[PDB]
């Protein structure tokens, strides 16, 4: 008896499969994510500036009330 | 230059430690008349060696 190498394929790799796809991110919505996070931002950050407001005027009103200073 | 006397003015000056004071913004509406009339006095008359009295 011969005994040689075996020829094999099976399931042959698939020739030539693309797998490069879009994925999570699509156009339009990313827009709406991008700038929404800019408006919520503002937003966020200009409450707290007003909040600063209360504790500024009560700094510099320290300074009137300290005459024996 | 005509200084003032040595004795001066105010019996043992301030109470303590600084932050103390700035800690309690009390200070500006109780005790108000004689805090007010020195700062009138001062911005009218620039020199210390006239409004030391209500200092």
């Amino acid at each position: 008896x011969x005994x040689x190498x075996x020829x094999x394929x099976x399931x042959x790799x698939x020739x030539x499969x693309x797998x490069x796809x879009x994925x999570x991110x699509x156009g339009y919505s990313m827009f709406a994510v991008g700038i929404g996070a800019l408006l919520f931002g503002y937003w966020s950050m200009m409450k707290w500036n007003r909040e600063r407001r209360r504790l500024q005027i009560e700094d510099f009103e320290a300074r009137i009330a300290l005459m024996p200073l | 230059e005509l200084p003032s006397l040595e004795d001066l003015k105010v019996q043992e000056v301030k109470v303590s430690s600084s932050v103390l004071k700035a800690a309690a913004h009390h200070y500006g509406a109780q005790c108000d008349k004689p805090n007010k009339e020195f700062m009138l006095c001062r911005w009218e008359e620039k020199d210390p060696r006239r409004c030391l009295e209500e200092g």
